[PDB]
């Protein structure tokens, strides 16, 4: 899983 | 420095259930652990300190126990709101560190998208780019196949797809697909289809138009 | 009311030098250490440093080098600063404070900073209509917000007015290396001849504010 600025959530 | 390892990765549950996140240590922390929870676009929010300790204006809904280096942040009753990240970060040894977190999904009844199609703007069209946006609106779940299709000729590689994350009211997704080509592509050109594919419905849903009605 | 709150979202060239503000309230920079923590892709949370009541700094150990903290009690700010800065720092920068004054269980955030470490230029947005079109009495329609750089661009509806049935996509990049984003609401198909739609988009990395009506085409 990866953080992602876009949403400022998990991205898995 | 203290490795904090958090299992499993993806939480996925119904609304109501119980839910538990894990957060283990690399080695012993006493008690010395606070859990935080991110949702869509905010900064994390603080839910119980040292291991077990409420906060205040945080839900009872939410608990922590544990020491040692086997620690639990449980969700007695799961609602849609709650869908969000968990994070654990120990403070018993210098630097404080954080875990790789926690992604809590919800389940929910299946809903099928509605689709809207949206042509370029004669604005966009100065601009000698053409943008074709296909809207799929408030779905579960979230698979979902957009085909692009130009005079019957389908369309591959020259669009990009978005999602939503998770609606924290009804639980549901949206997805923008976006076909952008050439003005001179999209000036040759007459029939603008898109195509969407889902659980939720019994035939795939073709939304259309003419350039120039 | 405790609050921190955070100078605007930046570009900076590789090598070159960061500085975040952090302006607080509700409490008093001489009773309170200001903690800063990033967010990355790659590293997740990681806690960088604090500036202590007394002016005391902590820096966390592989930052000892390239990072200064400092503040200004009587002004309630904080000053963060990174020097050297490569690609793998782009980030969300947050400024945080704890539940008492020596502790590290952190109660109050700022909303965050994402600093964009790249060599490229600024470039402001341009904002198209998704115009409703002739479902049920409920009728959508959005704003497409194309070819900016670096992220974020904000948008809302009805300067704030309007929030229900709002979804704004997350932001894709487009192989040109501009960032893409649209911004949907679906709404009454009979207001439509009553009340104005428009999406008020910033983009403050370029100072790009654009107010973009949107209406169902002729």
């Amino acid at each position: 899983c990866q953080f992602d600025f876009s949403t400022r959530r998990l991205k898995c | 420095d203290i490795l904090l390892t958090q299992s499993p990765v993806i939480l996925s549950v119904s609304p109501g259930e119980r839910v538990s996140f894990s957060c283990r240590a690399s080695q012993s922390i006493g008690t010395n652990i606070h859990w935080y929870q991110q949702r869509t676009n905010g900064s994390p929010r603080l839910l119980i300190k040292y291991a077990s300790e409420s906060i205040s204006g945080i839900p009872s809904r939410f608990s922590g126990s544990g020491s040692g280096t086997d620690f639990t942040l449980s969700i007695n009753s799961v609602e849609s709101e709650d869908i969000a990240d968990y994070y654990c970060q120990q403070n018993n040894n210098w630097p404080t560190t954080f875990g790789a977190g926690t992604k809590l999904e919800l389940k929910r009844t299946v809903a099928a998208p509605s689709v809207f199609i949206f042509p370029p703007s004669d604005e966009q069209l100065k601009s000698g780019t053409a943008s074709v946006v296909c809207l799929l609106n408030n779905f579960y779940p979230r698979e979902a196949k957009v085909q692009w299709k130009v005079d019957n000729a389908l369309q591959s590689g020259n669009s990009q797809e978005s999602v939503t994350e998770q609606d924290s009211k009804d639980s549901t997704y949206s997805l923008s697909s976006t076909l952008t080509l050439s003005k001179a592509d999209y000036e040759k050109h007459k029939v603008y289809a898109c195509e969407v594919t889902h659980q939720g419905l019994s035939s795939p849903v073709t939304k259309s138009f003419n350039r120039g009605a | 009311q405790v609050q921190l709150k955070q100078s605007g979202p930046g570009l900076v060239q590789p090598s070159q030098s960061l500085s975040i503000t952090c302006t607080v309230s509700g409490f008093s920079l001489t009773n309170y250490g200001v903690h800063w923590v990033r967010q990355s892709p790659g590293k997740g949370l990681e806690w960088l440093g604090v500036i202590w009541s007394g002016g005391n700094t902590d820096y966390n150990t592989p930052f000892t080098s390239r990072l200064s903290i400092n503040k200004d009690n009587s002004k309630s700010q904080v000053f963060f600063k990174m020097n050297s800065l490569q690609s793998n720092d782009t980030a969300i920068y947050y400024c945080a404070r704890a539940l008492t004054y020596y502790d590290y269980e952190f109660a109050y955030w700022g909303q965050g900073t994402l600093v964009t470490v790249s060599a490229a230029s600024t470039k402001g947005p341009s904002v198209f209509p998704l115009a409703p079109s002739s479902s049920g009495g409920t009728a959508a329609l959005g704003c497409l917000v194309k070819d900016y750089f670096p992220e974020p661009v904000t948008v809302s509806w009805n300067s704030g007015a309007l929030t229900s049935g709002v979804h704004t996509f997350p932001a894709v990049l487009q192989s040109s290396g501009l960032y893409s984003l649209s911004s949907v609401v679906t709404v009454p198909s009979s207001s439509l001849g009553t009340q104005t739609y428009i999406c008020n988009v910033n983009h403050k990395p370029s100072n790009t504010k654009v107010d973009k009506r949107v209406e169902p085409k002729s």
